[PDB]
DNA sequence: TCGGATGTATATATCTGACACGTGCCTGGAGACTAGGGAGTAATCCCCTTGGCGGTTAAAACGCGGGGGACAGCGCGTACGTGCGTTTAAGCGGTGCTAGAGCT
DNA sequence: AGCTCTAGCACCGCTTAAACGCACGTACGCGCTGTCCCCCGCGTTTTAACCGCCAAGGGGATTACTCCCTAGTCTCCAGGCACGTGTCAGATATATACATCCGA
């Protein structure tokens, strides 16, 4: 189809609760939206070889978490596990 | 007159070419060397303007990176002056010679 | 026939990248390698750009098909699309 | 009534979207329901990182939208999203500013 | 119990082997190897292979698909003859059953 | 019912076509596998184990060894530059390096 | 309980590993040096190959995990399976 | 008195003898320990396979080999024969390591 | 030392095209329900990792002489930087077309 | 296979500032030298790596059984995405501070 898919809304949502005062360019805004596509093929990527190696047949939280700790540093990967595991754990128990 | 000594210009440059971001090669001639390279593989193709931007963007980051490792090299051997064994170790330690 | 079009990039412009790359002294013998070195890079990058060009059966190198290639070179570029 | 999953999770990112691109791209015979939750807040915290560091950038250069040199910078500022992206080029991003002491005036 | 079989490309390699240089032998540790070699290689075409199909949202992969990714990976005149051998394979092939 | 014959056999290669075929849909390298795509598979990775064998065997011959050990890889992989490039970011167990000095290190008279 | 075996790795190893390499002459700093930059190495790889254990519920590092640590490291290694 | 060979003269004969031979050059009981020195510091009570550490000790001395063999370049670059912390600085520096 | 040249920084004002906001709407996410087998559990086994003893014997550590190379210091020249007049062709605006990318 | 109509290709004309050739100085390449140190090669001392055999126990692999979770299907509807819009952020233009560099 013609119309074209891009994360620029939710980045931009991102960017309010962030920054309110500022706006994004266009060519900052493709830029970012490449960036969260690199960012998430790579952890589906990694997510794919890790079920793999266990021979598994699906994706789980458990797999998405691994992933995420083998490719972010240090400090991101911790904080950023922090943040999905509180995201799951919301979800889950809203219902 | 007055004269700036031998580097002193150079190093404004440095500032002012590391402060901007526009593209340092000219756009219509770097076009002409990616039509030339591509012909050999096939001929009669055609370019999206946004294909030749991102091929000199690359191009761009790359040379300028390069020249950062060979600055480095330069250095090490207690020159200022990058040359050609510079640009060449870079390459070799990099992995891409 | 486009030919001797690497002597197209001026001396300033290698001058310039080398300005920006933190280069304060540059030798008369780094244009020629530049140029060189160059155009080995952009060999490699639109052979692999030609060929997607090429399996997609198309005519006309889209700016997905170089960030395809300098994504499988490990060089990949945010901002052409994703 | 329906609530999206990404507000049920307190996100923004759509957990759907991720639901479909990780169906949709192969990645598995299966993916549960918790991958795309987790994925998405995953790649929403990172944009936060990567915006906060920017926005910061552009407050520095007296800017009030940030444009590609305010991510380079804040890409390569940051001792840890330079490690991330450190094969990634970003467009119109530029250098940082460094000149080696051996180069600057005795 | 017993052993769960695992699979490998050793007699395949042999095979190979014995047409290359049909004196020579192979150590299980060269062969470890070689089956690395071939899973590895194995990996990395279809991984490319995956790729192209997507870029171009084509659900299957077909001998294009391999071909292009075969001339993607494989440098110089490795693709060359490797296009030529999977191409007479796939045309012979064509012509039996 | 004719006679089974194995696809490996109808195009004339070693490597088992139905092996890759099969390994081509389990690591769901994609929805869909054409026939032709194990076939072609299969004779580039049966091409590049020979091209390897060929020069890992010839360097056992210039060791005056019968057997290939990880040392005849190495040399071979290395002293190719193609092969040297296609596996450039690939390590070998126990194959070691290239016997090479920098001439520079090297006495002089 | 192990502690300073970074220690344990002799000089002479790491100079049979430096002959290896060609380098006619080694610094006696090197040493130290080439200490730290060997257990940022282990450190990175065996990092991962924990990180796939524990993904796996396992308690026995095995071969399999270091050789996906390497190959998700950038560098893959030859001859222990995969 | 005693014969002796020049400064030199056997680091070329054990440059040789280590590139002819294929041998591990690390002892496999003290990098056996190192390993499981740093693994504790990720999870107690971690086991390895002996394949495992075999598999590391091979991937650690082929980086370091690698890396010395950048590191002689760039001191040789420099004009020295003796490599010095900056080339290896430097090499690791060149190859994005750092 | 040091004062003069003088590029960069900063404040004000005009402008404008870019993005911030609104809209229509439609398609793909959400809700609902199902099958069924993947994932999870439990019980078992066994093999291979951890641990110890023994001892030896090769390898590591340690001291030393000394030599050759690390490199500080110097010469000096020619290479590269700075400056200028020249002029080149890149960049822009505009017009023509139509191959061929995109969609059905 | 067919249609569309996008935008890539080609060309002209003008502008002007980037590119160029050249002048010419001294910054810096590096050949040469001194030297002293620290790294080498060797003998000696010694220590813990390695071999080898035995323990044992745990955790990995396997089987059996289950079930609850996901994929398929369906309905539905308002979220998100081209189109529309305009106003105000930063480019352009000007004024003008203030640090640095060089020649004396």
């Amino acid at each position: 189809k013609s119309r074209k898919e891009s994360y620029a809304i939710y980045v931009y949502k991102v960017l309010k609760q962030v920054h309110p005062d500022t706006g994004i360019s266009s060519k900052a805004m493709s830029i970012m939206n490449s960036f969260v596509n690199d960012v998430f093929e790579r952890i589906a990527g990694e997510a794919s070889r890790l079920a793999h190696y266990n021979k598994r047949s699906t994706i789980t939280s458990r797999e998405i978490q691994t992933a995420v700790r083998l490719l972010l540093p240090g400090e991101l990967a911790k904080h950023a596990v922090s943040e999905g595991t509180k995201a799951v754990t919301k979800y889950t128990s809203a219902k | 007159p007055h004269r700036y000594r031998p580097g002193t210009v150079a190093l404004r440059e440095i500032r002012r070419y590391q402060k901007s971001t526009e593209l340092l090669i000219r756009k219509l001639p770097f076009q002409r060397l990616v039509r030339e390279i591509a012909q050999d593989f096939k001929t009669d193709l055609r370019f999206q303007s946004s294909a030749v931007m991102a091929l000199q963007e690359a191009s761009e980051a790359y040379l300028v990176a390069l020249f950062e490792d060979t600055n480095l090299c330069a250095i090490h051997a207690k020159r200022v002056t990058i040359m050609p064994k510079d640009i060449q170790l870079a390459r070799r330690i990099r992995g891409e010679r | 026939v486009l030919r001797d079009n690497i002597q197209g990039i001026t001396k300033p412009a290698i001058r310039r990248l080398a300005r920006r790359g933190g280069v304060k002294r540059i030798s008369g013998l780094i244009y020629e390698e530049t140029r060189g070195v160059l155009k080995v890079f952009l060999e490699n990058v639109i052979r692999d750009a030609v060929t997607y060009t090429e399996h997609a059966k198309r005519k006309t190198v889209t700016a997905m098909d170089v960030v395809y290639a300098l994504k499988r070179q490990g060089r990949t570029l945010y901002g052409f699309g994703g | 009534k329906a609530k999206t999953r990404s507000s049920r999770a307190g996100l923004q990112f759509p957990v759907g979207r991720v639901h479909r691109l990780l169906r949709k791209g192969n990645y598995a015979e299966r993916v549960g329901a918790g991958a795309p939750v987790y994925l998405a807040a995953v790649l929403e915290y990172l944009t936060a990182e990567i915006l906060e560091l920017a926005g910061n950038a552009a407050r520095d250069n007296k800017k009030t939208r940030i444009i590609p040199r305010h991510l380079q910078l804040a890409v390569r500022n940051d001792e840890e999203l330079n490690k991330l992206l450190g094969r990634v080029t970003i467009a119109q991003g530029g250098v940082l500013p460094n000149i080696q002491s051996v180069l600057l005036p005795k």
